[PDB]
């Protein structure tokens, strides 16, 4: 096979024998970016905002033929919003989670870079290993990644015909970023994410303070009062 | 009639001849082999002839000599330093200093001179095939095309005529006007009636990473200039390659400015360059440097304007000789029609009117397409029209 | 799938003709009117050709075939009409009724009658009713019965008319483009004796059209490009007559009846001749047709033209003779010093520069080999008026010095410079022919032969060169006084002289280096008969030849003459009578191939080439036949030259994969030859694969056969950028390749191409498939060049002026009486057209337009506008005489 | 293998029939021609005993070289893995044609001598911006533009499929092609139309990512791009966004705007080169048509101006009825109070309200699609 070490001798290199195969470079990748892996169990009161991104990535896997029967095409990205600590990282890696596919996110950096190529020239050259791990998904941060975006969807608006491919974007302050990003035929759905109110914040309370030794009698609801709604971190 | 007898004695020779060349071989789609019967020569004598007495001779560059004595201080590419000797093949006479020979691998002595190294992009600029353009096709321009050519080629053609008289001629020429009027498809005359070297150099193929990288490319580029007996060097858009100095706070566009003063040491001064001849072009003319600008680099400085009228009647006839016509039309009217244009713009003309003529289902264009064509191409196409702020150059 | 419903035709027809052996006997109207409804319903329903799929004729055959095989065979009375109800309509599915062994029983159903006036029901229908059916009777049926019974029954006598009314509704039908399948009926039908079917649309063709003369012209011209030897004696002197009985256009005779000269009878072209001098009309189209006569394809019609009305138009044959010659100086004594071409270009020697400071130092290259090529800086350079004044101080300095062929070779110079000239080239050698040397006044009275090449003026019959002859007792006052005699009147046909000559030939003198070259001389001059040349060849050649075992100067001088005077037929006699003639040991049995092939320049006759390879292929041959099988290829390099691109890239992809890829000595040291007299144009993809050969020069063999296609790979005339692949043969070879054998040999090789700035047409090709000689000029040097001994004493004769049939170069010339006219050209590629829509397409080159006397170049085809309309002879033949009409306002 | 192009005649002719007969004789005489060698001369087998003894001169380490300098007589200066580079010889069997500088080479173990060269393995930037296969449907999704379709099959698809037009005229094509309008309005849509159209390659690069972070690799990187564009065949290059190298600046950019500058000025020569350019095709695409340099504008590097203008009510219902074709539309709704709801509404708003009212169908399982959903679909797409 392409790409795989080999066994070999030296005195007229005759090639001996096939060894172990190479680790993967997106598993080398996402090993060094060590993004915290998550569940719909750990999720504090955002049920609506799952049925909307079920609605837009658990469909078009299990039912791409559902879309087919309306003869409307597949919805292809993704804008999260709202104030950071809210969500984002742990929802978007749970959704690939459990859907099964490839959660890829990018950074920009520059470790990442000698698994992709030597200088991988465009944004382009991951789509190779995207394909090669094709029911993936596309993940980003907070004018780079915005361009980047925008490299992304040029392709996949019909130049590539392997599907299963999403991107997501998530920031906060929706008005701030580019308005050609801002035409409507481009994004699919953009999700609000508010901060906790006194019920969404004693669920968080409820899945956090599970790894705890408690004491019998803890009153939490009085604590979730207590603390005005920042965030969920 | 004979549908078979034409259809089978056909394709069974069709086949055949593969049938056949695969007996004589030419088959076996290579990984970068010979034509099977090409190599007969070392069929058998050059397999122990070319491999069995040769040997490899590692090539290797001189540091110094030393005075009574051989012992040559030679040096390689990554490994140490040595005292090395002649062989009985050589004259110690050119084995200079600084110079690649080629080395044996057991006694470490020294076989033949090299070449010295030439950087590979640099070899790459030069042209080794010229276009197809004749002066016939940059009619409108004509004195400006003498003015070049006398000296572009006549002391090439004939060194004896500024010999007898006693002057050198000059060496150096830029070529400036607005975009699309000429300069390019002038030069392009110059390399299809030249026969030196024309190594042609665009200014934004210099910019590297490194630092001080383009002016080791100028350097080698006028070495390899300097092997030559007589040459020609093209420059294309030297705005990149430099404007002047400015530097004020945070010194920016220096690596640019270092380029640039290495190509002024290179043109003039301590060992002129000697038959060497260049050529400037640029779009804007305004932002080069004054010492740049300074004869003895850049003396002639040749003015290409629009054409008056009769040069735009002569860019009609040259463009349009080739174009199946209506016979009796008159170009002097549209000549009439387009003051301010250029011959890219007059190519479109005509060019865009065959269009017209291959619209609807004519053979032969007419007058009125010529003038469904002067409104678009002039008028229609008005807003954006590329020429005014570069008739200022700003 | 949609059934049933609409079912009339598979059930009526199911059942009447099932009902018609129930109804053919007891129901007498139910036989003949269910047939007629039989007759009209299948005819009118089957007539349209746009439902193919009809619903009877590949419908009613599943029981309707063996109600056939029991209608018309098994029925045994059939009367007069029933016949015209019955075979009328069981004869219009039978190809498709049957299968494809049909071809043995058309006639079971057809002969018993063909029913009345068959096109009656095929007069709508294009080819479904009886065309391919009529294809199905001239395929296998006419084969089987014209094999050996073509006069004879019904099979032959009707199938005239039968064939000749289809060829009529070919034809008749659209006048689309069907009328080539005449050809493909005309031509399949009889194969050999092509006359007696062209008897029967010939005159059909004088009533068919005027209009569609052109084409189906250019494709009976197109089948007789290369054919059988009875096909092509057949089938173009039937090609004869199409614009002389039918068109009126009359005036491409000679140059497309040089065609029909030579292998069908020689007196047949000077009845055509005489073909000529009957359509008497003005002068354009009768000048026109006999300007080519002179020096365009070919000689001998010189005491033709004076009849009992010499005032000018049968004194136009002076003007033939020399004064259109004198056009052809006119040339380059106005067209080409107005041009470029000053008195000493000069300068290619000055372009070899750059070697003293490339790599190192100069001064060193002092061989006296080197002036050898250094007296073809005045010869080369200086063709077509470029007379020079103490110019010649080259010649005359290295004429006192040394080398006596190089004393022959710069006073031979001067006919290289002075060329097609009879007003001072006789002048201009005796300046330095009054030397009293053996060389000087032989290599310059060798050049006085030269400068009258085609004048065939009082010059020599006896003056000059029978003075330089009658002088013998020693060296080339007897050799280089009979070349330039066979040279300048190698296109006479006169008798005299060669009789003067033909005691060279007896003579049986020891100089073989006159007596070989003797027959090189003799033979230019006769290609016919005069059987006695041949017999005083061969009486030498048994007393001198055959008691000895020695050189190729007897193999490659003596037999080749004799295949100059038995050029150009495809009789297959000649090789029975030269073949026979020297019946012998193999060294004198060299000559099986010579008049064998020699009569086979082009043709096709591939049967020949397979009888020329399949002898002696390899045979591994340990030093005994590599001369004779070098000649075997020598004879392949016809057949290939004018096929019209079928065995060029057969040579190419066949010669380069068998002999000089895998051969030991026809490819190491001659077999490149073929690409030196294939051609002399030049195409990249052997342009830039002898190369590989070449600048590998390989000296472990005898390297002078490299260095032989070194000079011979630059044989390609029309100039080229080709400076680069031979200056840098010249580069490396400064050091390499010396200069000791090949100082002359790589400035040979530069100075070769662009000697001029035009005179190159040499190709045996001016137009299209012209002939032209030089099968006698341009071939005994390619047969010269065999290994050696004569780079240094005895090809100095031939290596300066073998070939000179330089029949110029261009094809723009106006030719007004008052000459006043410039041009209306527009020069294009050449063409692609063999059958399209109306207007076809001719070419594609539309960029270039001039209206002067400039270049020509191989490939292009040059075509008008102005609608000055070129009536004068309308394909090619570069002296238009360019008349005008303007019946379009 | 290109043995005999004539085909002209395309008949049953005689011609046709002697043509391969002619052929027939020259190839039974190449066939036993050759039968000759191998009955006669067995020593050299020339299958495999020439071959194997090739493959006896090589050794079976073959070490990789680099071309960097030529010498005619068989020997060069070739580079060593490690970088020490020698002056070893080449062999005979070695294809003198394809060695240049810069090229692969096979190397001996041994001596390091020239065994052979290496067809080089691709991929690095090619397929990277190569367009595999017919990204969408036919021009008949495109409706209602109709004039401008006219002009791009003219400078585009009718050179192509027609050559013989401009020949009997006596001209060539326009060379440049250059697309402006509003956003949204079919610019890429048209380009994923010709490229279902065309047969040759196509390429695409967004304009912002010409752009780079390190100096001269943004022009170095142009003169590659139009090296794999020419060196293949009669290609189509692609560029959409060619405002944004203009309008955004970029903290990756160590150069400032006198180094996109630059990118545009070995651009500007790119487009019109004094080196024969070929069968290159240049398709270009914007909205801000207005703020970029002129000098790239300028007819003779960008023939043919195509603006696109915002589509007319006629032209919107024709593009409802594209949106609207294969989906269970519901009889509630009427299209035309759908059109005057934005005066300038685009395609892609036609398009996006249409796919989220299929949303707002999938929310509620349906299948058919009802009014409400566009009442608020258009609040969706529309405002916020
Ligand atoms: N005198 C002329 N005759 C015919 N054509 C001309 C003439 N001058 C310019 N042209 C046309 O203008 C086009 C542009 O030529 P060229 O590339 O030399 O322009 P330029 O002056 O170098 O400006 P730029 O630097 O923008 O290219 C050419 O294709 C040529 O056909
Ligand atoms: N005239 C039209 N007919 C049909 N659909 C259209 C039309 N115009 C736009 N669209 C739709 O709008 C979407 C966007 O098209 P496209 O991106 O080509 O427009 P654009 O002008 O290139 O946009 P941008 O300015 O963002 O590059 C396409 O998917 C297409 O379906
Ligand atoms: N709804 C929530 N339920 C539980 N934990 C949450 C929630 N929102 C945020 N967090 C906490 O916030 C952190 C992740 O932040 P997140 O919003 O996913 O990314 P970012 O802050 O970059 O948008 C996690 O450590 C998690 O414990
Ligand atoms: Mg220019
Ligand atoms: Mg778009």
């Amino acid at each position: 096979t392409p790409n795989c070490r080999v066994a070999l001798r030296n005195d007229s290199y005759t090639l001996h024998k096939i060894l172990p195969n190479k680790v993967d470079p997106l598993v080398s990748l996402m090993m060094v970016e060590k993004v915290p892996d998550s569940t719909y169990e750990m999720i504090g009161g955002l049920d609506k905002q799952i049925k909307e991104i079920k609605e837009v990535i658990e469909l078009p896997v299990k039912h791409p033929e559902l879309f087919e029967a309306l003869g409307i095409a597949q919805p292809k990205g993704v804008l999260l919003y709202g104030p950071p600590g809210t969500g984002k990282t742990l929802l978007a890696r749970a959704v690939a989670h459990h859907t099964d596919c490839t959660f890829i996110r990018v950074s920009g950096s520059e470790l990442v870079q000698k698994f992709i190529g030597e200088g991988a020239r465009m944004v382009r050259e991951l789509f190779v290993m995207a394909r090669e791990h094709a029911p993936s998904i596309i993940f980003m941060d907070e004018s780079e990644v915005q361009r980047t975006m925008l490299e992304l969807l040029n392709q996949l608006d019909g130049f590539e015909a392997t599907k299963n491919i999403k991107v997501i974007m998530a920031t906060n302050r929706i008005d701030i970023l580019d308005s050609a990003l801002l035409r409507p035929g481009r994004i699919d759905r953009k999700i609000e994410f508010p901060p906790p109110n006194e019920e969404a914040r004693l669920d968080i309370l409820k899945i956090h303070s599970r790894k705890m030794n408690l004491t019998r009698g803890i009153n939490l609801r009085k604590i979730a009062e207590l603390m005005p709604g920042a965030s969920g971190a | 009639t004979y549908s078979r007898q034409i259809k089978q004695v056909e394709d069974d020779i069709q086949q055949l001849l593969k049938k056949i060349n695969e007996l004589t071989g030419i088959k076996e789609s290579d990984t970068g082999l010979a034509p099977p019967a090409l190599w007969d020569l070392a069929a058998d004598k050059q397999t122990l002839q070319s491999e069995q007495p040769l040997q490899v001779a590692r090539c290797t560059k001189i540091i110094n000599a030393d005075s009574e004595d051989p012992k040559y201080i030679i040096n390689v590419k990554q490994f140490a330093k040595f005292v090395v000797d002649l062989s009985d093949q050589v004259a110690p006479t050119d084995i200079e200093e600084g110079m690649r020979v080629g080395v044996d691998r057991n006694k470490y002595q020294i076989h033949i001179p090299l070449p010295p190294k030439i950087d590979p992009t640099v070899t790459m600029m030069q042209v080794e095939e010229k276009p197809d353009v004749t002066y016939s096709d940059v009619g409108g321009c004509k004195e400006q095309i003498e003015k070049l050519r006398e000296v572009v080629e006549t002391p090439l053609l004939h060194p004896e005529r500024f010999v007898n008289l006693g002057i050198e001629p000059p060496k150096g020429v830029l070529l400036f006007g607005p975009p699309g009027t000429g300069k390019t498809l002038c030069a392009r005359a110059v390399a299809n009636r030249t026969d030196a070297c024309f190594i042609r150099v665009i200014g934004s193929e210099l910019v590297q990473k490194y630092v001080g990288e383009g002016a080791r490319m100028v350097r080698e580029l006028f070495e390899m200039a300097r092997t030559k007996k007589a040459c020609l060097i093209f420059f294309d858009e030297i705005d990149a390659i430099g404007g002047a100095r400015f530097d004020d706070g945070a010194g920016g566009d220096n690596e640019v400015q270092r380029t640039m003063l290495e190509l002024i040491n290179q043109l003039d001064g301590f060992d002129p360059r000697g038959n060497i001849k260049v050529l400037m072009a640029t779009n804007r003319p305004d932002t080069l440097d004054p010492a740049l600008m300074r004869p003895g680099r850049l003396d002639r400085k040749i003015e290409f304007s629009l054409p008056d009228l009769e040069g735009r009647t002569h860019i009609f006839k040259i463009h349009a000789r080739s174009m199946s016509v209506e016979r009796d039309i008159r170009f002097e009217l549209l000549a009439r029609l387009c003051p301010n244009s250029t011959g890219a713009e007059i190519r479109s003309v005509c060019t865009e009117a065959g269009m017209f003529a291959i619209r609807a289902r004519r053979k032969i264009a007419t007058e009125k397409d010529f003038l469904e064509a002067v409104n678009k191409v002039i008028k229609s196409y008005a807003k954006f029209s590329a020429t005014p702020r570069y008739m200022t150059y700003n | 799938m949609e059934e049933g419903g609409r079912d009339k035709a598979p059930v009526q027809p199911q059942q009447s003709p099932a009902a018609a052996p129930g109804g053919t006997d007891e129901k007498p109207s139910g036989k003949e009117r269910r047939d007629a409804g039989d007759k009209d319903k299948e005819q009118e329903l089957s007539e349209e050709d746009k439902q193919l799929q009809d619903e009877l004729e590949m419908l009613v055959e599943r029981l309707g075939e063996k109600d056939t095989s029991l209608y018309r065979p098994a029925l045994e009375e059939l009367r007069r009409q029933i016949r015209s109800s019955t075979t009328s309509m069981t004869s219009v599915p039978k190809p498709l009724k049957f299968l494809r062994p049909h071809y043995g029983k058309l006639k079971e159903i057809y002969e018993n009658m063909a029913p009345g006036e068959n096109k009656r029901f095929a007069a709508d229908i294009i080819s479904v009713l009886a065309m391919t059916m009529s294809g199905e009777r001239e395929c296998l049926k006419y084969r089987l019965v014209g094999s050996q019974e073509e006069l004879a029954s019904w099979g032959h006598e009707y199938v005239r008319h039968l064939a000749g009314e289809v060829a009529k509704e070919w034809q008749e039908l659209d006048d689309a483009e069907k009328v080539q399948r005449e050809p493909l009926l005309t031509l399949v039908k009889e194969i050999v004796p092509y006359n007696m079917a062209h008897n029967a649309e010939h005159e059909a063709c004088d009533l068919l059209m005027e209009i569609e003369q052109v084409d189906m012209l250019e494709k009976d011209i197109d089948e007789n490009a290369y054919a059988k030897v009875c096909l092509y004696l057949t089938s173009c002197v039937n090609y004869v007559p199409e614009p002389e009985n039918s068109a009126l256009l009359r005036c491409a005779l000679g140059v497309f009846r040089k065609f029909s000269r030579f292998p069908e009878a020689l007196r047949l072209a000077l009845m055509l001749n005489d073909m000529e001098l009957v359509e008497d009309i003005f002068t354009s189209c009768k000048d026109v047709v006999v300007q080519k006569q002179m020096a365009f394809m070919l000689g001998r019609h010189g005491v033709f033209l004076e009849l009992s009305e010499d005032v000018e138009e049968y004194e136009d044959l002076t003007e033939i003779m020399s004064n259109v010659q004198l056009n052809s100086n006119f040339l380059a004594l106005a067209r080409e010093l107005d041009i470029m071409e000053p008195k000493v270009p000069d300068d290619i020697y000055k372009t070899h520069l750059e070697n003293n400071r490339f790599g190192g130092s100069g001064s060193q290259v002092d061989s006296a080999r080197m002036n050898l090529a250094s007296s073809f800086v005045n010869g080369f350079v200086n063709a077509a008026f470029g007379q020079d004044k103490l110019l010649t101080d080259d010649g005359n300095k290295w004429l006192y010095k040394n080398k006596d062929h190089g004393m022959l070779s710069a006073a031979a110079s001067l006919g290289m410079i002075l060329l097609w000239d009879v007003d001072g080239g006789l002048t201009q050698i005796d300046k330095y022919l009054y030397s009293s040397e053996d060389y000087i006044k032989s290599g310059a009275l060798l050049a006085c032969g030269i400068v009258n090449s085609g004048v065939r003026n009082e010059c020599d019959p006896a003056l000059a060169l029978l003075s330089d002859y009658v002088l013998h007792n020693s060296n080339t006052m007897r050799l280089g006084s009979i070349f330039g005699l066979g040279l300048a009147y190698a296109g006479s046909n006169r008798e005299d002289v060669l009789t003067l000559l033909l005691p060279v030939m007896g003579d049986s003198k020891s100089s073989m280096e006159v007596a070989g070259v003797t027959a090189l001389a003799c033979g230019m001059i006769a290609v016919g008969s005069c059987n006695g040349d041949v017999t005083s060849t061969i009486l030498q050649t048994i007393m001198e030849k055959s008691e000895t075992e020695l050189k190729d100067t007897y193999a490659r001088w003596l037999p080749l003459g004799l295949g100059l005077n038995h050029l150009g037929k495809g009789e297959a006699i000649e090789a029975i009578l030269a073949a026979l003639e020297v019946v012998s040991e193999p060294f004198r049995s060299f000559a099986n191939t010579l008049v064998d092939v020699c009569a086979y320049a082009g043709s096709g006759n591939v049967l020949k080439v397979q009888q020329l390879l399949h002898i002696c292929s390899e045979h591994f041959d340990s030093k005994e036949k590599e001369e004779d099988k070098d000649k075997k290829e020598k004879k392949d390099k016809d057949k290939k030259e004018a096929p019209a691109d079928m065995g060029a890239h057969q040579g190419v992809a066949v010669l380069g994969i068998a002999l000089i890829a895998m051969g030991e000595e026809i490819g190491a040291e001659m077999a490149l030859r073929t690409f030196g007299h294939l051609l002399r144009y030049g195409e990249p993809t052997l342009r830039r694969a002898v190369p590989l050969a070449l600048a590998l020069i390989s000296v472990s063999n005898p390297r002078l056969n490299i260095l032989d296609t070194l000079s011979k790979f630059s044989h390609d005339a029309d100039p080229e950028v080709s400076y680069n692949s031979i200056f840098a043969m010249g580069m490396v070879g400064s050091g390499t390749n010396n200069a000791r054998l090949a100082a002359m040999l790589r400035q040979l090789a530069q100075y070769h191409a662009k000697d001029p700035n035009n005179l190159f047409m040499v190709r045996l090709a001016q137009g299209l498939t012209h002939l032209g000689k030089g099968t006698l000029t341009l071939c005994p040097y390619h047969s010269d060049r065999q290994l050696m001994s004569q780079v240094a004493v005895a090809g100095l004769l031939t290596v300066l002026v073998s070939f000179l049939d330089v029949r110029n170069i261009i094809l723009g010339k106006s030719h007004y009486v008052l000459y006043g006219l410039v041009a209306a050209m527009q020069p294009r590629m050449l063409v692609t057209f063999d059958e399209e829509l109306r207007p076809l397409p001719v070419s594609v080159r539309v960029g270039q337009a001039v209206d002067v006397v400039g270049q020509a170049g191989k490939p292009k085809t040059i075509t008008g506008f102005q609608t000055h309309t070129t009536p004068v002879l309308l394909a090619h033949g570069e002296r238009a005489e360019l008349a005008t009409e303007e019946f379009l306002p | 293998a290109s043995k005999l192009p004539l085909v002209t005649p395309h008949t049953q002719c005689r011609l046709k029939l002697l043509k391969l007969e002619r052929i027939k004789d020259y190839l039974l005489m190449e066939e036993e021609f050759i039968r000759n060698q191998e009955q006669m001369k067995p020593l050299e087998e020339k299958q495999e005993e020439e071959r194997s003894k090739v493959d006896d001169l090589r050794g079976t380490p073959m070490s990789v070289g680099t071309l960097e300098e030529i010498i005619d007589d068989n020997h060069a200066i070739v580079s060593t893995s490690v970088g020490s580079e020698h002056y070893v010889s080449i062999l005979s069997f070695v294809d003198k044609d394809l060695l240049e500088p810069g090229c692969s080479v096979l190397l001996n173990h041994k001596v390091h001598a020239v065994i052979g060269v290496l067809m080089d393995d691709t991929d690095p930037l090619v397929t990277v911006m190569k367009v595999e296969k017919a990204p969408q449907e036919t021009y008949a999704d495109i409706g209602g533009l109709d004039n401008q379709i006219q002009e791009i099959k003219e400078s585009v698809e009718l050179p192509l499929t027609h050559p013989e037009y401009y020949e009997e005229m006596g001209i060539k094509p326009p060379k440049g092609v250059i697309l402006y309008g509003p956003p949204g309005t079919g610019k890429t849509l048209l380009a994923k139309a010709v490229a279902n159209q065309t047969s040759a390659t196509f390429l695409r690069v967004v304009g912002s990512e010409l752009i780079q972070k390190y100096l001269g690799d943004g022009p170095k990187l142009v003169r590659e791009l139009f090296r794999v564009a020419e060196e293949h065949a009669p290609s189509i290059v692609f560029i959409d966004e060619i405002d944004a190298i203009g309008t955004k600046r970029y903290d990756s950019n160590s150069g400032g705007e006198r180094e996109i500058q630059r990118t545009m000025l070995e651009l500007l020569n790119q487009l019109d080169g004094f080196d024969s350019r070929g069968d290159v095709k240049v398709i270009m695409a914007t909205n801000r048509i207005e703020t970029l340099d002129p000098a790239l504008i300028r007819p003779g590097r960008i023939d043919r101006k195509i603006e696109f203008p915002l589509p007319d009510e006629k032209t919107k219902k024709r593009i409802f009825q594209i949106h609207t074709s294969r989906m269970t539309l519901a009889d509630d709704v009427t299209l035309d109070d759908l059109i005057m709801a934005k005066d300038d509404l685009s395609g892609a708003d036609i398009k996006a309200i249409c796919t989220e009212a299929g949303l707002m169908a999938l929310r509620e399982r349906r299948m058919k699609v009802t009014n409400e959903d566009f009442k608020k679909s258009k609040e969706n797409v529309l405002y916020k």
